[PDB]
């Protein structure tokens, strides 16, 4: 009866539970906020490039993470763990989003073939340029300046989104925004802007890690205060009229 | 059939012959992104010669449709996979399979 | 016009930083014109221009000032790390000051001292916080150990501010006293937005700033003197999720009875937005209702077949994914799956009917409202409709629709099973 009811109890499989451990990843962005409020719009077209060095599993699993396609923060937030879509606390997690990682867009674990010849991952020394499209969303990117067609419509841009980049461990990459720090191998195409116009004063722009709650503290557990963003009021700069 | 798709192909022409251990280091997958198998977590590259009918012929046909050092996204089907029977306890009936196949060597 | 701001073409170059106003700039763009402006208005004072400023208590007009309650992150330590006996002492420094309160909570969005599950007090106001307002001690600022401590045995909750024992109006040590130990008290640190703290439980006596003064000789232990481990801390969270069967709402209850039927509804004025998420995905043309009383819009409802991911419970309604295939041209293709009901509805007409096969028609009361989407790769759903009302019997909740949630076939009557909640 034990072996009979063992082999009777196993093949049900609605009883059989599932678990899947996942790597801990981290999103990042530059200090630039979008803040593109219609009425006094500064720019609607930006451009930046992401140069890379290494994306291999050095002592790790090959299931890495490195994405740039902008996600809906009206649906996503920067937390280090959560979500029924197999986690992956980075870019392109929410269903109302996409994410470009060389060959495809994964809108909430729904594979969407992005149209480009020589589809290959974000491998060593492969730039990833960014481009903005809002009014009719066809958000261009390019990998080494080749036509990444089939861009994403109905990404919820009701208002705005945020600039993003995701990366797992075992990663070594560089922004390309402007000045010395953006050595634009593929320049902004016609109707775009090397994304350093908003190098606002009082500070040199830099990364932010997507408003982290607590870095690897060492002195004592710093209860870093609640900050929503640059402004507790809203997400907008001030054109005075 | 095995609608092979390349990821990072190498030489592109070192196809496998008969009696050649495809040293495959795959990561088996299902639809929805639900994992069912993996060789990377094991650190045990899968090995199989051609024609002897160890694995489902998805692996055999895809390997035959594959070169050395070729990372590829294989796509098997229920006819070649376990099908309406299903490997019990893991696989349900009528399943389409995915494999992050990466052939390394042939001995 | 687009003076160097024509986004597409840029017929002429030499865009400047001046396009963003003098808020972005400083007076450096303004030394040339503001001096002549000041000369002009100086001689306008030479006319006799009489003009006092508006935002001043003399010309009392400033009525745009009020607080902001949001993301009051209630830092805590672990329930497993709770304490019931012996003397305990944890320091709490301060980087800033503001709506920030510390002390010892209890396991129990409502802040410290709102209810009978915590003890705390503020540096912004210097007042105890346990189920009300009560003055105590003194304010503090940046660089101030609060020096929180308890004696769990005879209930002497003290706060040694940099060694400065803080006292009430009567001039007594004990802030909180004669409190039931119950289920223990945990260190806690409330912070509203733009208020920062940094706590040292007991991880290092050297890192403990002022402990030898008032913690060591008094028998008062660090909170993690013995922990050979990184002690844990966590916060009241921002997104709303599903864990709990409440059964303690302002007035909402849950039952079941046979067409199925339940019992529900509040009488408090439910201006705010509520929540719901069924527990059991039940399964044994497919007409099954999800009724709610406030129908024919006491408040306008917003029915939408909708998935898990939200981030808000607010009146921002009607603010909710489309494949577009390229062929190395940019012109889209294969756009059939897209956006992966109306605001009319219910219980004066009666119902919100589910229907199933793939094939869904989720409309209120069997009137064709032109259901657009039949998109379903996979969606484990439970009926989570949230909206307002004038609070008349505020909510309700009723093969059939119990057929696309599990492996058996569609069958009408759902049978007796022990979990249905």
């Amino acid at each position: 009866n034990q072996h009979l009811i063992c082999d009777n109890l196993l093949p049900g499989r609605d009883l059989l539970l599932q678990t899947r451990l996942v790597n801990h990843v981290s999103s990042m962005r530059p200090n630039i906020f979008l803040g593109v409020s219609e009425g006094s719009a500064q720019y609607k077209k930006w451009y930046y490039e992401l140069m890379v060095d290494h994306t291999e599993p050095f002592v790790t699993a090959e299931a890495t993470h490195l994405r740039v396609g902008w996600a809906s923060t009206e649906g996503y937030s920067p937390y280090p763990g959560g979500g029924e879509e197999w986690g992956g606390n980075g870019v392109g997690d929410d269903l109302f989003s996409y994410g470009f990682d060389g060959l495809h867009l994964w809108s909430g674990c729904i594979a969407r073939t992005v149209s480009s010849p020589n589809q290959h991952l974000l491998r060593t020394d492969d730039v990833i340029s960014c481009c903005l499209d809002l009014s009719a969303p066809s958000i261009s990117f390019r990998i080494n300046g080749q036509p990444v067609q089939g861009m994403f419509e109905n990404f919820n841009i009701d208002g705005l989104f945020f600039p993003v980049v995701s990366f797992s461990a075992g990663i070594k990459v560089r922004f390309l925004l402007g000045g010395r720090h953006g050595e634009f191998k593929f320049l902004p195409p016609p109707g775009y802007a090397a994304c350093y116009e908003a190098v606002l004063p009082k500070e040199k722009l830099k990364v932010e890690h997507s408003r982290e709650y607590k870095q690897e503290r060492t002195y004592t557990r710093d209860l870093l205060g609640p900050t929503v963003s640059l402004t507790q009021a809203a997400f907008t700069p001030v054109p005075v009229d | 059939g095995v609608e092979i798709e390349t990821i990072s192909p190498g030489d592109g022409r070192t196809f496998p012959k008969k009696g050649q251990t495809c040293v495959v280091h795959y990561t088996g997958m299902l639809q929805n992104g639900k994992k069912f198998d993996s060789s990377r977590d094991r650190n045990k590259p899968f090995k199989f010669r051609i024609g002897k009918q160890e694995v489902i012929k998805g692996f055999e046909e895809g390997a035959a449709q594959m070169s050395l050092g070729q990372r590829a996204k294989l796509t098997c089907t229920p006819d070649v996979a376990y099908g309406a029977t299903g490997h019990p306890g893991v696989i349900p009936p009528n399943a389409t399979l995915i494999f992050d196949v990466e052939l390394l060597n042939l001995e | 016009q687009g003076w160097t701001y024509g986004i597409q073409q840029d017929v002429k170059n030499r865009r400047n930083p001046r396009l963003v106003p003098y808020t972005l700039l400083d007076d450096r763009t303004k030394k040339s014109n503001k001096d002549s402006l000041r000369e002009a208005v100086r001689t306008l004072l030479g006319y006799g221009y009489h003009l006092e400023a508006p935002d001043q208590d003399h010309a009392s007009r400033a009525e745009v000032c009020s607080g902001t309650g949001e993301r009051f992150r209630i830092f805590r330590a672990e329930k497993t790390y709770a304490v019931k006996a012996g003397r305990w002492y944890f320091e709490f420094e301060a980087v800033t000051a503001g709506d920030m309160r510390v002390g010892w909570s209890r396991p129990g969005d409502l802040e410290l001292g709102s209810d009978d599950r915590a003890f705390a007090f503020d540096g912004f106001k210097a007042q105890r916080w346990h189920q009300g307002n009560e003055h105590y001690g003194r304010s503090w600022q940046a660089g101030d150990v609060v020096g929180c401590m308890v004696d769990m045995n005879e209930h002497t909750m003290m706060f040694t501010l940099n060694g400065e024992i803080l006292l009430d109006d009567s001039g007594s040590e004990l802030a909180f006293k004669d409190f039931d130990v119950g289920d223990g008290f945990i260190p806690v640190c409330s912070l509203g937005v733009a208020q920062v703290g940094r706590m040292n439980f007991g991880k290092d006596v050297s890192t403990l700033k002022y402990f030898t003064i008032c913690g060591l000789q008094e028998g008062y232990e660090p909170f993690a003197v013995n922990t050979n481990r990184d002690i844990t801390m966590w916060l009241s969270k921002r997104l709303p999720q599903f864990l709990q069967v409440p059964s303690n709402h302002e007035h909402i209850e849950v039952t079941r009875i046979d067409v199925t039927q339940k019992s529900f509804g509040s009488q408090n004025n439910n201006t705010d937005i509520m929540f719901y998420r069924l527990s059991m995905p039940i399964e044994c043309t497919y007409y099954y209702s999800v009724r709610i009383f406030p129908g024919q819009e006491p408040a306008n409802v917003w029915v939408g077949w909708i998935t898990s991911d939200f981030h808000q419970y607010d009146t921002g309604f009607d603010l909710d994914v489309t494949v577009t295939l390229g062929d190395e041209k940019g012109k889209v293709h294969e756009s059939i799956k897209r956006s992966n009901p109306g605001q009319g509805r219910n219980n004066s007409n009666g119902l919100e009917i589910g229907c199933v096969v793939g094939l869904l028609t989720f409309i209120a009361n069997g009137k064709e409202l032109s259901t657009y989407y039949q998109v379903e790769p996979s969606t484990k759903l439970f009926p989570a409709v949230f909206a307002q009302a004038t609070s008349p019997n505020v909510f309700q909740f009723e093969g059939l629709f119990k057929s696309e949630h599990k492996n058996p076939v569609p069958q009408c009557p759902p049978r007796l099973h022990v979990q249905f909640l």
